[PDB]
RNA sequence: CAAGGUAGAGCAUGGGCCGGUAUCCUUAAGGAGACGGACGAACUGCGAAUGUGCUUUUCUUCUAUGCAAGCGUAGUGGGCGAGUUCUGGUAAGCAGGACUGGCGAAGAGGAAUGAACCUGGCACUGUGCUAAGGAACCCAAUGUCUGGACAGAGACCGAAAGAGGUAGGUGAAUAAAAUU
């Protein structure tokens, strides 16, 4: 009983926000951004808007480029697609 | 029932208990790695820590290999009460808090006060991982008028460490 | 100062035992390796193809591949503070199946019905686990034959 | 002090009550884990079972009665161990007790021999009339023809200093 | 000459042996093992009495060749050549070694210091240990104060503590007084010097009786 | 569930010391011997404890203020000591290995003093309690009971060998208090 009670624990703190990370752009749009979504993510359990919040925390060599054929690729046929970073041509 | 065994020459010996009690008597801080390792799990940690452990065979394993540091035994009811009365309190995860009614309420569906806790405790094996887990170690004082001898000698050799069977309620009640 | 030959010290290991001599037995030749089977390893010291270095002399592995007359097992080892595998060659005279698995397919052969079961009436299986020995039982005494000791040996 | 304690024991397996027999064993010691450690230490060397196959039943303290603090005679049979080996003999004392005897003798031989008291073994305690004493140290106590004056002085007062001119001692 | 005994008193050492690995090693001072009546049937000399050790060392072979001179003088004198047998029961198997140097050194050819010190035979000795049987002595029961006498004269000899003891057995046999004579009395025992072999109802019936018509009685 | 040959124990192949009854062979010496005692780091017929590896959380117990692939980059590569053991040496505060904690890089209270020993791991304050070690005085806290011991002894301190004095144990005698 308990063995697995701990685990289920563990599993769920390691997808919440860490509220201790802040990105390092002086860019004033972007940190609004943030803090409409860190507002979000203490009202919520949501893995989707817990994941995206991580991710605007990160560099810009984590935020790496998709092109779109790739998006595609990926969608695995839903209709609405997310992504933290840039989206980029694909001339093919 | 020893009236009645009596009366009809038998002897009657019950069953040994289902958990012991721990008490670190002196300092590990020049112990091997699996010394510490081994009183780490037993959430032994500072001097003067008593704990609650299973009767088991596990158990009584990991207690030979410790044996010169604590000292061990059994507990009847009425020194149970007094120690959880008296300096016990839990934890939900890392939130540490006083044993209240809407505590055990909301971890423990079904106890709602604090002398079914320990009821529970006393009676029942099947819960006990989940009873045990909810206690945080208890924080004790050095005995009240001293050790008798030097403390690091067995208790057969007139020290403080080893098993003292049925008589670890006199150690535990001078530091409480 | 020693050397480092392929079979250096190996003058206990790698000898055979007393009234045991000779070359090996028919149910050496006659069993039957799979892939996935545990192995155990000892060497018999008249056979001189497909002998292992002695470090792998009494270790069990698992069996990866299997060739007309030889194996190849998978190990653990550390060097340098860290983990490597390591992929041995061994000829079927040098092997025997292994018995550490034994009382574990036992187990599973228990769970396999019940997990059915758990399916049908209820919904998760009791699944049968080991507990290690608890505390000594009670007992009720007749209270005749008793028996009185003493320091009567006075051990001169 | 020293208290006498009676331990009853039986040997267990796997399972239950494996033999019908009971064990017994009379103990002079100073609490009851030393009585019970007696016990364990007799039964592995007289017989095989170690602790671990054991189980203790009872323990019971053993008491006399004498309101009236009537003095008895009594003879101790006792082994103790030294540097070169294993040494017995007998000696007699005086008493309120079975108890009061025996730590009589543990004092003695921690005197004359110097040994700590856990290297002593008491063999048998038996109580004696006039007619069975045989060693000389006794008899006259016992045959109650003894008086004697006091050789120590003793302080009137608690203070450190008394004038000149007060009573001292007695 | 040699060195004092205090240089090789104990035991530091692993056992060292005359072998195929070591070479040139000196002949003991001590040759022989037995004196007095040798062959005398075990029944004629009934007292036993031992040198018995109290310590754990290395005895050396001039220790032991003293000694025998010196037991054997007071019996042969007191006791007559015909009445008892001595045994030296410790041969000094294990070697002793030195690491030779020069006395004018500070400088020389020669590789001075600890520089491949290991070193050459230098004698032998005997390897002994607490409760052993150094020397003992068969005679007749009238002997007892001459015996203890001439055991007293080794104790001198050796480095610690060494008791002279009296013994249960009969003889060089291995057997007490009392069971002896109870074997010996209905049968049981056959004479091979200076001890017996007793008869047992093992082997096959004409071996037994072959055995019995030798009996001591 | 595997592997191992050390301590102990033994002397059945190989090496190797001393003495043997009957009997046997010759001599009229000696030799062999049905057996006993003594032994090996490179002898083994038997064999521990402790340590090592494999499987199972479908196996007790702990666990997030925790683990952490990957990438970038530092210092280090004269060590020394305690406990348990080993090799060379007459030994050594000597030279050289193995295992578990230290000082290096560790203060505080205690062994009068001391890198490493005993207690026990340090932010900054206040009230209580204990450890190790102490308790006539220096110096915070001390007294009691029972035996020994007379040497400018001991509390701090050396061998083989011994007599004397005194306190006890056990075993032999003798006894017209006892004595040896």
């Amino acid at each position: 009983m308990l063995k697995q009670k701990m685990f289920e624990h563990y599993k769920k703190k390691a997808i919440l926000f860490d509220e201790s990370r802040v990105p390092r752009t002086k860019n004033v749009f972007y940190q609004s951004l943030f803090s409409l979504y860190k507002k979000v993510c203490e009202n919520t359990e949501n893995e989707i808007v817990h994941k995206i919040t991580k991710r605007l925390t990160m560099s810009r060599t984590e935020r790496h480029p998709l092109k779109l054929s790739n998006i595609i690729e990926q969608a695995n046929g839903k209709e609405i697609v997310v992504f933290v970073g840039k989206v980029l041509d694909d001339d093919k | 029932s020893e009236e009645r065994m009596q009366k009809e020459n038998k002897i009657y010996a019950p069953k040994d208990p289902h958990f012991y009690a721990v008490v670190l008597i002196k300092s590990p801080l020049r112990a091997s790695n699996k010394i510490k390792k081994t009183l780490e799990l037993f959430r032994l940690k500072h001097i003067n820590n008593c704990v609650l452990v299973k009767n088991n065979e596990s158990s009584r394993q990991m207690l030979q290999k410790i044996r010169n540091f604590v000292a061990y035994g059994e507990l009847k009811l009425k020194t149970l009460r007094e120690l959880i009365y008296k300096r016990g309190s839990c934890h939900i995860f890392s939130e540490k808090l006083n044993i209240t009614n809407e505590t055990l309420e909301d971890a423990f569906k079904n106890i709602r006060c604090i002398e079914e806790f320990i009821y529970e405790l006393y009676f029942n094996d099947e819960r006990f991982k989940e009873l045990n887990n909810f206690l945080n170690p208890f924080k004790l004082t050095p005995p009240k008028g001293g050790y008798k001898g030097r403390k690091a000698k067995d208790i057969i050799e007139g020290g403080a460490v080893g098993n003292h069977q049925d008589k670890i309620g006199e150690l535990i009640k001078k530091m409480i | 100062v020693s050397s480092h030959g392929y079979r250096r010290q190996t003058r206990n290991l790698f000898s055979q035992a007393f009234r045991k001599h000779g070359m090996p037995n028919t149910s050496t030749y006659l069993t039957q390796y799979a892939v996935g089977e545990y192995v155990d390893i000892k060497v018999n010291p008249a056979i001189h193809k497909g002998m292992p270095h002695k470090y792998y002399h009494g270790r069990t592995g698992i069996i990866k591949e299997v060739n007309r007359g030889s194996v190849i097992v998978l190990f653990n080892r550390i060097l340098a503070n860290k983990t490597v595998e390591r992929k041995v060659i061994v000829g079927i005279e040098h092997i025997r199946k292994s018995k550490c698995q034994d009382e574990y397919l036992k187990r599973l052969e228990i769970n396999k019905k019940i997990i059915e079961e758990a399916e049908k009436k209820g919904e998760v299986p009791v699944l049968f686990k080991r507990q290690p020995k608890g505390p000594k039982p009670a007992v009720e005494m007749l209270m005749n034959n008793i028996i009185e000791l003493s320091y009567d040996k006075v051990e001169s | 002090a020293i208290n006498e304690y009676k331990v009853y024991g039986i040997k267990i397996d796997d399972n239950g009550v494996v033999g019908d027999e009971v064990y017994a064993h009379i103990v002079f010691a100073t609490n009851e884990l030393l009585a019970k450690s007696s016990f364990n230490k007799i039964l592995k060397k007289q017989k095989k079972i170690k602790p671990k196959n054991t189980k203790v039943i009872k323990v019971e303290e053993i008491k006399e009665d004498n309101k009236d603090l009537d003095v008895k005679n009594y003879g101790i049979d006792y082994y103790y161990k030294s540097k070169r080996c294993d040494h017995k003999g007998y000696k007699e004392f005086r008493g309120v007790s079975r108890c009061h005897a025996v730590d009589k003798l543990l004092c003695d031989i921690g005197g004359r021999h110097s040994v700590k008291r856990n290297l002593i073994f008491i063999m048998k305690v038996k109580e004696l009339t006039v007619d069975e004493i045989k060693k000389d140290k006794i008899k006259i106590f016992a045959m109650e023809d003894v008086e004697y004056p006091a050789y120590r002085n003793v302080l009137r007062s608690n203070k450190l200093f008394v004038s000149e001119n007060e009573k001292l001692f007695n | 000459g040699r060195r004092p005994g205090r240089c090789y008193r104990y035991c530091k050492n692993k056992p060292y042996i005359k072998s195929r690995f070591c070479r040139g090693v000196p002949d003991p001072k001590i040759r022989i093992h037995d004196l007095g009546n040798k062959n005398a049937p075990c029944v004629d000399l009934p007292l036993n009495v031992n040198l018995i050790s109290y310590s754990k060392e290395q005895l050396s072979s001039e220790s032991l060749e003293s000694a025998r001179i010196a037991v054997n003088k007071y019996m042969m004198v007191n006791a007559g050549k015909d009445n008892y047998h001595v045994r030296i029961n410790v041969h000094p198997y294990h070697i002793l070694r030195i690491n030779k140097m020069l006395s004018c050194a500070g400088a020389d050819r020669l590789q001075t210091g600890m520089r491949l010190a290991y070193g050459k035979p230098y004698g032998t000795a005997a390897r002994v240990r607490f409760g052993q049987r150094i020397i003992s002595i068969r005679t007749k029961d009238s002997n007892l104060k001459m015996a203890m006498e001439a055991l007293r004269r080794a104790r001198y000899k050796f480095p610690g503590k060494y008791e002279v003891q009296k013994s249960n057995e009969y003889g060089f046999s291995g057997i007490e007084r009392s069971q002896f004579e109870e074997l010996k009395n209905n049968g049981k025992l056959i004479n091979m010097g200076d001890h017996v072999k007793i008869i047992k109802e093992k082997g096959t019936v004409e071996r037994y009786v072959k055995l019995c018509e030798n009996a001591i009685q």
